[PDB]
RNA sequence: ACCUCGAUGUCGGCUCGUCGCAUCCUGGGGCUGGAGCAGGUCCCAAGGGUUGGGCUGUUCGCCCAUUAAAGCGGCACGCGAGCUGGGUUUAGAACGUCGUGAGACAGUUCGGUCUCUAUCCGCCGCGCGCGUCAGAAGCUUGAGGAAACCUGUCCCUAGUACGAGAGGACCGGGACGGACGAACCUCUGGUAUACCAGUUGUCCCACCAGGGGCACGGCUGGAUAGCCACGUUCGGACAGGAUAACCGCUGAAAGCAUCUAAGCGGGAAACCUCUUCCAAGACCAGGCUUCUCACCCUCUAGGAGGGAUAAGGCCCCCCGCAGACCACGGGAUUGAUAGACCAGACCUGGAAGCCUAGUAAUAGGUGCAGGGAACUGGCACUAACCGGCCGAAAACUUAC
RNA sequence: AAUUCCUUGUCGGGUAAGUUCCGACCUGCACGAAUGGCGUAACGACUUCUCAACUGUCUCAACCAUAGACUCGGCGAAAU
RNA sequence: GUCAGGUAGAGAAUACUAAGGCGUACGAGUGAACUAUGGUUAAGGAACUCGGCAAAAUGCCCCCGUAACUUCGGGAGAAG
């Protein structure tokens, strides 16, 4: 994907790849969290490349989600119940909604959660 | 007498000569464009013709302007400029609701082109006038890459207005002028200037006959 | 790409096989030396029976550089080492034969002798 | 640099006064049989049931 | 779509042959000298190729006494005579930018089988 | 010794310029003890430019190699709230000299803290409010400002004119160069931190196989796009008008004579236009069309206050090669702005698994393979909407 | 010369050029023998000069990831 | 002042880890100059500068072989 333009969100590019597999797996566990909104339009292109590899099963598959995201658990449960439940769906996997602003800093959350109408 | 034509920059490639060189060429996308208004002196006080190019939804355009384009006599096209003419001679050849397209350039005539520079953002003096900077070493004290001295001392004691120093560049209007045209077409409107132009890729440039040779 | 303190090869059998350049000639704070630019240079060494000893100060001019260098076909020229004939007043060489190739510029800035002479023109 | 004198009233009140807020526009959404207020950038949010609001 | 496509094809230049970077080719150069024509030949390695639809672009390098010599033709250059590539060499980069920092007996090109 | 000892920081170097002309070249003229080139001198002329090095802290100066030249000066001997402390200019020590002595020496030699977050003026850029007389959208003319303004070599005329010979013309063409500025990413390169691969050590995932984590990206080879120059194009006018110096015509005062006092003129990088950008906050606030051109209430009928509207604008959304925030630009289902899928190009170079041969570290096949951001199109699968807010004529005088 | 104002003394080596350096001459303003003189193997975060490699110190800067600078939210300084 | 694990290791250096304790009390975003900490860079390699200041470069083990000079230890890990 298109790398973010600016200085980068978490401060170093170890710390947004640590950043970033931490997200996915636990969005990938739960179903819907609550994060910074710019954080969540960064994580859209990485949920997104995981449904698209979860999309084509194979052993191929399992080595590159695995070295991704770093979870025996999640994948399997990525391969299991999330692959197939996107099969006819082409694209648009996570959703992106805002929420009243953070009090700690008035940051703007979003609320990221997969797409669960199908 | 002076013929121009507005054009759309999408790439910038090269061409073969026909003394077996090679040359760059830009591409311009010098689409069909239309005759909305006619300039006559003795109504307005000089002698132009304004154009229109480019495809918009009737909905996406401002009322104003398309109620404009139908008293006019055109449809609605995306952006309006003109083109500023020197003598009725060519007034009279022009006439509201023409049509004009590439073929009134012929190969061999230089051309002159006006676009806006690409937005390089608020850059600091040296990289905007070339300054020179001083050394990075031999004990510098954070005063690496920034200008230094201005002026004199009490006397006048201020900067010479128009002294040049930092702030933006670029996004304002740039000419390049006495362009080769290498190629031009009849099919789909395309006209190629051999160099490099100013601009971007899906950008507005206007092509307009050279006055320094022609 | 010659400039001041560069560091030459030289192409010749005239005694002399290092040079360094003392100035790039052509106009006022002519800055840089391409193929076909006469210049000045020093030796630093030489064959013990050349012709010329070390400390010399003549004209050069550059025949082999490393950096590219457009032609008009596109053709840009990458060499592995700098090198630069000996010249005399007479825009002549002041050996007799060439050690290396040489560029198609030469021809065109009149240097005839050493083009013809060269081994094979490239 | 250090200020030499005393900046007055009109001046720095002129420049203070242009730092201010401004107030947004509410958009009323149907949801659950109540209508309740959030920004534009809700609407759709709002209908589907996507957002938070205490 | 590259709309310059059906502006490229009127001077777009038949019979071209392939050829990958890290080939062995020669290229012959129309010279005009005292209003009199020739031809040269010069022999050399492709490091680099870029098109751009007809401006396919290509670039030609040799060794000559131990020291490299290139020519730059574009693919459709009416002043190539002939592209002859000699045998098709495999190289793994299809770019040769670090063939400049490699002396002698290691800037040899492998070749294909 | 008139301002400054309840502080005006000093020489040089770097960066950054500005102004005058007593002008270095380039430009135009007068004279010669100016055969021709090659000169010497004086006038007009500030548009442009005016080397890099070795030496010393140097200024200066000497020397080395070109170019057209390597200008003179003023601007707190330009410029330390822009930088350097090399010397002058503290505290050590030493040499030589002076002084029996502490110490000193515009004598020398070594090292020796250079602080300040910009209030105003000024400046480089970008924004909010208001008026241009109903309210809005476009296009603009343009007074008035800015930018730029440099130049070398070769061939023809013609080895003719000339000159005893040697030597060697003016003007004009044609071609080829440089330094400077503007623009761009085709080439060619630099960079390339979600791209690939190789590799040392360690830790981890039940075993291994394979993977990842960390060790400046652990170290390197590369590299799409974007950014950039060393890369590639273009420019420094032509011509027109009035002029400096200069050269003239017919001509008198003064029968002549005289470029001038009447007049008519030629005459340069100077001057005004011509080239490019800014520009109607240019307050004479400019001009041409297009669009909604009538619903009220209240105070008291003089005007004023408040509400309901359209065109249009704003908010908000996705974003951009637009950007510090703003501003600018694109689109909103009657939709391709962003995201992803597919395909293609490109980069990368033979994935995993299985089998075969080899005891082994491997190699081969399945296969132009696997993996992959910015490049192009098709598809709404997702995000930008059952929508709110700003936003319409006091009139009068003359002629027709 | 850690002593030399004229002085960048003159002569030779190094480079294109060397007011520094090295080697000699003595015209030692104003060296000099225990406030020691001349050399000296070894050592020195000592002084000065040259050489090969190395490099953005430079020609001439470009790009990249950081921590500020920027906007928003919280608290909230001073020289004058 | 006292306890001193594993793998590489000459090691109490250094890199990653166990036992064990921390992410040390302002944050969220935006490719601006510019400042600071770093990486890379065509090609030339000290041409800037008072000075190669800073940077860059070699660097470990085992072998082969190492000058002028000297107080006979050294110089010497000379250099390669
Ligand atoms: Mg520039
Ligand atoms: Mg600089
Ligand atoms: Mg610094
Ligand atoms: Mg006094
Ligand atoms: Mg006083
Ligand atoms: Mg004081
Ligand atoms: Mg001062
Ligand atoms: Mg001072
Ligand atoms: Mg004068
Ligand atoms: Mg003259
Ligand atoms: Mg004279
Ligand atoms: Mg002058
Ligand atoms: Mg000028
Ligand atoms: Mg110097
Ligand atoms: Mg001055
Ligand atoms: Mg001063
Ligand atoms: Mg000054
Ligand atoms: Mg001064
Ligand atoms: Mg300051
Ligand atoms: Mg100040
Ligand atoms: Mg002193
Ligand atoms: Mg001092
Ligand atoms: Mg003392
Ligand atoms: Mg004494
Ligand atoms: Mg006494
Ligand atoms: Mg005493
Ligand atoms: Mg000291
Ligand atoms: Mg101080
Ligand atoms: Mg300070
Ligand atoms: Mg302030
Ligand atoms: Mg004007
Ligand atoms: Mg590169
Ligand atoms: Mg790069
Ligand atoms: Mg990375
Ligand atoms: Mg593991
Ligand atoms: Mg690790
Ligand atoms: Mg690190
Ligand atoms: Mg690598
Ligand atoms: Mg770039
Ligand atoms: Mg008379
Ligand atoms: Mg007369
Ligand atoms: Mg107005
Ligand atoms: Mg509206
Ligand atoms: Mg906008
Ligand atoms: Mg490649
Ligand atoms: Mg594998
Ligand atoms: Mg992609
Ligand atoms: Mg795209
Ligand atoms: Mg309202
Ligand atoms: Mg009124
Ligand atoms: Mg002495
Ligand atoms: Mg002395
Ligand atoms: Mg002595
Ligand atoms: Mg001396
Ligand atoms: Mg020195
Ligand atoms: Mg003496
Ligand atoms: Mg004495
Ligand atoms: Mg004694
Ligand atoms: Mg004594
Ligand atoms: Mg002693
Ligand atoms: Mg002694
Ligand atoms: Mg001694
Ligand atoms: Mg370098
Ligand atoms: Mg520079
Ligand atoms: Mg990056
Ligand atoms: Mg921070
Ligand atoms: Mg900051
Ligand atoms: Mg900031
Ligand atoms: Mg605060
Ligand atoms: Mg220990
Ligand atoms: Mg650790
Ligand atoms: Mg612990
Ligand atoms: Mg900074
Ligand atoms: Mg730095
Ligand atoms: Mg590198
Ligand atoms: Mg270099
Ligand atoms: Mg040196
Ligand atoms: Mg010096
Ligand atoms: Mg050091
Ligand atoms: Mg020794
Ligand atoms: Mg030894
Ligand atoms: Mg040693």
């Amino acid at each position: 994907p298109k790398p973010t333009k600016g200085p980068r969100l978490g401060g170093s590019s170890s710390h947004q790849s640590a950043l970033l597999a931490n997200l996915a797996t636990s969005l990938f566990e739960h179903g819907r969290i609550k994060t910074t909104e710019p954080k969540a339009r960064a994580l859209r292109p990485y949920a997104e490349k995981l449904i698209t590899h979860a999309k084509k099963g194979a052993l191929h598959n399992r080595r590159e989600v695995m070295k991704k995201i770093r979870d025996k658990d999640v994948v399997h449960t990525l391969f299991a119940e999330i692959g197939p439940f996107y099969a006819d769906r082409n694209g648009g996997y996570t959703r992106i909604i805002k929420v009243e602003n953070r009090k700690g800093d008035n940051a703007p959350m979003a609320v990221i959660e997969l797409v669960r109408e199908k | 007498a002076r013929k121009g034509i507005l054009g759309t920059k999408l790439g910038m490639t090269q061409v073969f000569d026909e003394n077996n060189k090679v040359v760059p060429v830009t591409v311009v996308k010098a689409g069909p464009n239309v005759v909305t208004r006619i300039r006559t002196t003795e109504r307005d006080g000089y002698s132009a013709v304004q154009l229109a190019y480019g495809e918009i939804s009737p909905r996406k355009v401002i009322k104003p302007v398309a109620g404009q384009f139908a008293a006019a006599g055109v449809n609605p096209r995306r952006h309006v400029a003109e083109l500023r003419l020197d003598d009725e001679a060519a007034v009279a050849e022009y006439e509201v609701g023409q049509e004009l397209t590439a073929e009134i350039f012929s190969d061999g005539a230089y051309v002159d082109v006006t676009g806006t520079s690409k937005g390089k953002g608020f850059a600091g003096t040296m990289k905007r006038h070339g300054f020179r900077g001083q050394g990075a070493a031999h004990g510098a004290q954070a005063v690496h890459r920034r200008p230094g001295s201005i002026g004199g001392c009490a006397t006048p004691g201020r900067v010479f207005k128009g002294t040049r120093m930092s702030g933006r560049m670029g996004n304002d209007r740039v000419t390049t002028q006495n362009l080769k045209v290498h190629k031009v077409d009849a099919e789909n409107g395309v006209l190629l200037i051999k160099g490099a132009i100013p601009g971007r890729n899906g950008g507005l440039v206007v092509v307009r006959s050279a006055i320094k040779r022609g | 790409m010659i400039q001041q303190e560069s560091r030459l090869k030289v192409a010749d059998n005239t005694g002399a096989k290092e040079i360094l350049c003392i100035r790039v000639l052509g106009g006022s704070s002519r800055r840089y030396a391409g193929i076909g630019d006469v210049i000045v240079a020093t030796v630093k060494d030489a064959i013990p029976g050349g012709n010329v000893k070390r400390g010399d100060v003549v004209k050069a001019v550059v025949v082999r550089t490393v950096k590219e260098r457009r032609r008009a076909d596109g053709s840009y020229i990458k060499f592995d080492e700098n090198a630069a004939v000996i010249i005399k007043n007479d825009n002549d060489p002041r050996g007799t034969r060439i050690f290396g190739p040489v560029g198609r510029e030469l021809r065109e800035k009149k240097f005839m002798k050493i083009v013809s002479l060269a081994p094979e023109v490239l | 640099a250090v200020p030499k004198r005393r900046m007055s009233r009109a001046n720095t009140r002129s420049r203070r006064a242009q730092w201010k807020a401004e107030a947004p526009g509410l958009v009323t959404v149907s949801v659950a049989g109540q209508q309740r207020k959030v920004p534009r950038r809700l609407l759709k949010a709002a209908r589907l049931g996507l957002v938070d609001l205490d | 779509m590259n709309t310059l496509d059906f502006v490229d094809q009127a001077s777009l230049r038949d019979d071209i042959p392939t050829f990958s970077p890290g080939d062995t080719v020669n290229v012959h150069v129309k010279v005009i000298e005292g209003s009199k024509e020739r031809i040269q030949v010069f022999k050399g390695v492709v490091i680099r190729r870029q098109g751009g639809g007809i401006s396919e672009t290509f670039t030609v390098r040799k060794e000559s006494y131990g020291v490299g010599v290139e020519r730059t033709f574009p693919v459709h250059s009416p002043n190539i005579d002939h592209i002859d590539v000699l045998t098709r060499g495999d190289v793994r980069r299809a770019k040769l930018y670090y063939l400049r920092e490699l002396r002698g007996k290691k800037a040899k090109i492998k070749e294909k089988r």
